[PDB]
């Protein structure tokens, strides 16, 4: 079973915004 | 600093947004019955996406070579590393569903080239994990620990679906 187009979206607008907390903490 | 690794994850975003794109294509290509080559040239581009994650990703870790030498913050060494480490995920993430697709396609040529990625993602994948893990142990900031641990859980994830 293949993830969807927006579970792949998820998991990188989820690793951008982990990216994005670690630059302004 | 931290700022040359922002630039490099950047670069592995955009990339990681045309492999989505791509993999979009190639679906609705299968979907449409396109012929053969269509379905090779865009899993090319996948491959080669793939590549220049590697080739980034490689380069993040000597960028973080050099913050864990000189840089005496222990928070900002560890948040060198949890950079790094969200690189690996993407490198790992791309190159493991590569190999996958190809396979399930039958594209043993592309399947075996991305499985050396992904393979190689893998060995670093493991590595950065026991950083990752080191880090919980030896700072005591709760937000670089929750962090720590949050990119392990981000690293792991791809390999429950697998």
């Amino acid at each position: 079973g293949f993830t969807s187009d927006y579970s792949k979206y998820l998991d990188s607008r989820r690793a951008q915004d982990f990216v994005q907390w670690l630059m302004n903490t | 600093m931290l700022d040359e690794l922002f630039s490099l994850l950047n670069k592995m975003f955009e990339l990681s947004d045309k492999y989505r794109e791509l993999r979009k294509e190639l679906r609705k290509a299968i979907e449409s019955g396109a012929p053969e080559e269509e379905l090779r040239e865009l899993l090319e581009k996948m491959l080669e996406i793939a590549k220049k994650l590697l080739e980034l990703t490689k380069e993040l870790k000597k960028l973080v070579e050099d913050v864990l030498k000189n840089n005496p913050d222990p928070v900002e060494r560890a948040k060198a590393v949890l950079l790094y480490a969200v690189g690996v995920h993407i490198l790992y993430s791309e190159s493991s569903e590569l190999e996958v697709i190809a396979e399930r396609l039958g594209f043993k040529d592309i399947a075996e080239k991305a499985k050396e990625i992904a393979d190689k993602a893998r060995e670093l994948k493991e590595e950065v994990k026991r950083k990752l893990r080191e880090i919980r142990e030896e700072v005591p900031d709760p937000e670089i620990r929750k962090a720590a641990e949050e990119a392990i859980e981000m690293l792991e994830s791809n390999d429950k679906r697998l």
